């Protein structure tokens, strides 16, 4: 039984186009631990991301938080490629 | 189970030592101990399981190897007479122990200066008094191995052969011969007693020197020997 | 206080993928990691500034050494469980203890185990049994329960050691534990599809992260379908959640002991 | 930190004895006991770590997790009993802190006592004397006094007490008078 990892794109505060703010990508509720995570930036890997370290759930799956310092734009689109066993391709999530 | 060499050993300040432990049983933690008179067992060195071994409570002065699952061999590099002592290895299943501690036999370990103070025994055995025969129809023999250095004996009393036990009293700890003095030698007695009608040897196995130990004194080498009286 | 508690997780990969270490253990006092250790760091190390400053060499010493070993039984436990399953390739193997030291003073331990990330065996320390999901749980749970004394152990710890512990970190940890960081409630209304009205009531920036949030019609509560939000990670220590509905209307949030209301 | 259990101790055979253990101890994952008979490795005889009392023969062992103390009860004491008791805690670190050990010494049960002082063939036995008298050390450096053995003739089912003195003026009349002596010691 291997279990998907569910991907979740959002920012620290209310964004606003122009004010200084964090995204983040919360992935969780997988199996196995073998995770790859990249917090895109109009398709490019933003360098600078800040990750936590694996952690646990009661559940025994595994769960992570990336995090970028990041300006919303109108013209910019961020995402969320991760990778992972239950994964033929890596998956792209888009930040509504 | 737990296999420790050796039972003795004298050593000369500054001289390089290693006591050997192996054990049967599968177990993943080994254990070496130091037992002195009036304080609890000190932990020297452990190994939780193969692969990692950490300080105890008195680590200095030794070292240790896990060579294996099965041995953990304690090192003394120079030898000092602080280091007189009774040392215990011991294993158990797992780290932390819940279980069992199993132990070795034990190694008394006696650090000196010189060796020429190293002495085996003198054995002699005293026959009942005839007072004692007719006063309370039994027979008394007293043992005494005397002026020894270090306290490394075993006495053993022997009817007919056969080694005896039933009537036997050997003191636990040895007499200081000259109770001032820091090298005092050993004095030991025993006591073995039967009836009239049976009455009608004493061996002692002293743990000294080997052929490695360099002897330059004129008296006679006290290595390992078996001291008898009849 | 409030509830809060303490355990430790023990991960093991057998065969692992080059940079996945064989294994991992972490404790966590609630949502926060407290402590970390690995097969490759080969070391105990604080997951948090006050388990740091609290806590003496001597401490991340002997566990260091205990981690070890702990690390060596879950190769040759996890190893012994492929034999039996016949099971080839890469397999995990779980472990989690704890306990939880309830808002009124009441107390509760676990210890369980999983096998590649299903349940295994689960501990009864009001039994002192083993709970076997299937045979091969059975014959790993008949092993271990012919060891009273480490059950008994077992017990103790979850019961006495484990809250102290707990208690102590509590202490160590006030500052962040303790503390109570209020949330931000907004409602946005929005008309949607054509007729459909969606009414989102979004709370953000609140410690701890348990927060209640419901939404009620008239006074009592919706006999519509609620959309609930996960309580998710700002990244900066706070947390954030969210509850819509299907279109008075009113938001209900319970946060740390405080009531709030929100009305359209 | 500290693991207290009285130095020693005696009792007279066929009796009880508790030996008592207190942990002082910065945290509590279990409570042991180990014998040790006099120039021999230690051996497990218990492990306690829940509230309780547990008997294994003629010996049990409790705990009290409240109390910070557990005891070793023997019953119907025997004289392969004398050995040291060494009672041991684990702390919450999971380090063992063991305690000194208590020598716990057994009188045995003299039915029939004759105390008598006799010279052997250049040393002087004092014999057949009661539990409770005490042999006492030498005054003089040149004479040597073992304290009480006492040896048992398990076929003749007899138990009996000796104190052995030896020297290079020295006479067995004057050998034991460093000691109290029962006023009926035979003199031959
Ligand atoms: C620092 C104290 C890290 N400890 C640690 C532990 N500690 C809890 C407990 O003593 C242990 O699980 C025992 O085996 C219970 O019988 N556990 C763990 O799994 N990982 C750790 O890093």
């Amino acid at each position: 039984i291997q279990r998907t990892p569910k991907i979740q794109v959002y920012s620290r505060h209310p964004a606003e186009n122009g004010k200084s703010n964090f995204l983040n990508c919360y992935v969780s509720g997988f199996h196995p631990s073998d995770i790859e995570v990249d917090l895109l930036k109009n398709g490019e890997r933003i360098e600078k991301v800040e990750h936590s370290d694996l952690s646990f759930s009661k559940d025994w799956s595994f769960y992570l938080l990336y995090y970028t310092e990041f300006t919303p734009t109108e013209k910019d689109e961020y995402a969320c490629r991760v990778n992972h066993v239950t994964l033929s391709q890596p998956k792209i999530v888009k930040w509504d | 189970g737990v296999t420790q060499t050796p039972k003795f050993q004298v050593l000369k300040t500054g001289q390089s030592m290693t006591l050997q432990c192996a054990q049967d049983m599968n177990h993943n933690s080994m254990y070496w101990y130091r037992q002195d008179p009036g304080m609890g067992l000190r932990l020297i060195y452990y190994s939780a399981s193969e692969g990692t071994t950490d300080k105890g409570e008195v680590p200095n002065g030794y070292n240790v190897s896990r060579l294996n699952k099965r041995e953990f061999s304690l090192r003394l590099e120079s030898a000092a007479p602080s280091q007189t002592s009774v040392y215990f290895c011991a294993s158990s299943e797992t780290d932390p122990n819940t279980g069992e501690l199993f132990f070795g036999e034990g190694s008394r370990l006696t650090v000196l200066e010189d060796l020429k103070n190293v002495f085996p025994p003198e054995v002699a055995v005293f026959e009942p008094s005839e007072a004692e025969i007719s006063h309370t129809q039994k027979a008394t023999l007293v043992c005494l191995a005397t002026g020894f250095y270090p306290d490394h004996v075993e006495l053993s009393w022997w009817v007919n052969g056969k080694e005896v036990h039933s009537g036997v009293c050997t003191d636990p700890q040895p007499l200081k011969e000259q109770p001032a003095l820091n090298d005092s030698r050993y004095a030991l007695s025993s006591r073995l007693r039967v009836s009239a009608t049976f009455w009608q040897r004493c061996q002692v196995q002293f743990y000294g020197l080997s052929e490695n130990d360099e002897w330059t004194q004129d008296r006679a080498k006290p290595v390992t020997q078996i001291v008898s009286a009849e | 206080m409030r509830t809060h508690s303490l355990r430790y997780f023990r991960l093991g990969v057998s065969d692992p993928i080059h940079g996945v270490p064989e294994f991992i253990s972490v404790g966590y006092v609630d949502s926060h990691p407290i402590t970390t250790y690995d097969s490759v760091t080969r070391q105990k190390e604080p997951r948090a500034p006050w388990m740091a400053e609290n806590l003496a060499p001597d401490h991340w010493e002997r566990y260091t050494q205990l981690l070890r070993g702990w690390q060596q039984m879950f190769k040759v436990e996890l190893k012994r469980l492929q034999r039996h399953y016949n099971h080839s390739g890469s397999h995990t193997y779980q472990r989690m203890i704890g306990c939880e030291l309830l808002e009124d003073g009441s107390t509760t331990g676990f210890l369980q185990y999983a096998y590649d990330g299903q349940d295994f065996l689960i501990f009864n320390k009001d039994t002192l049994s083993w709970l076997a999901v299937d045979n091969v749980a059975h014959t790993i749970k008949q092993a271990w329960e012919a060891n009273q004394h480490e059950l008994l152990y077992q017990k103790n710890w979850l019961e006495e050691e484990c809250i102290a512990w707990l208690k102590r970190f509590l202490e160590y940890g006030k500052d962040t534990l303790q503390r109570t960081e209020p949330p931000l409630v907004r409602v946005n209304r929005k008309e949607t599809f054509p007729g459909v009205t969606a009414l989102f009531c979004k709370a953000h920036g609140f410690y701890p992260p348990e927060i209640y949030m419901t939404w009620m019609k008239n006074g009592e509560e919706i006999v519509q379908e609620i959309d609930y939000g996960d309580i998710l990670p700002s990244g900066d220590g706070t947390y954030q959640a969210w509850a819509s509905i299907e279109l008075l209307y009113s938001c209900h949030v319970e946060h740390s002991g405080v009531h709030m209301v929100l009305q359209v | 930190q500290n693991i207290d259990q009285p130095t020693e101790m005696t009792a007279t055979e066929g009796a009880i004895v508790q030996i008592n253990c207190t942990y002082q101890t910065s945290g509590f994952n279990g409570l042991f006991w180990y014998q040790q008979h006099a120039g021999e490795a230690p051996t497990f005889l218990s492990y306690n770590v829940l509230d309780g009392l547990e008997e294994k023969g003629r010996f049990s062992s409790f705990l009290s997790r409240s109390k910070g103390y557990s005891y070793l009860l023997l019953k119907e004491l025997q004289m392969k009993d004398s050995a040291s008791y060494l009672c041991a805690s684990i702390d919450s670190n999971y380090q063992l802190i063991w305690g000194a050990g208590t020598k716990l010494i057994i009188k045995p049960d003299i039915q029939n006592p004759d105390p008598a002082v006799y010279q052997l063939r250049s040393v002087c036995l004092f014999t057949d004397f009661d539990s409770q008298t005490n042999v006492s050390q030498s005054k003089d450096s040149d004479v040597y006094i073992t304290d009480k053995c006492v040896l048992d003739m398990r076929s003749m089912d007899f138990k009996s007490n000796s104190a052995v003195a030896w020297s290079n003026d020295f006479a067995c009349a004057n050998a034991f008078n460093n000691s109290i002596i029962p006023e009926d010691t035979f003199f031959p």
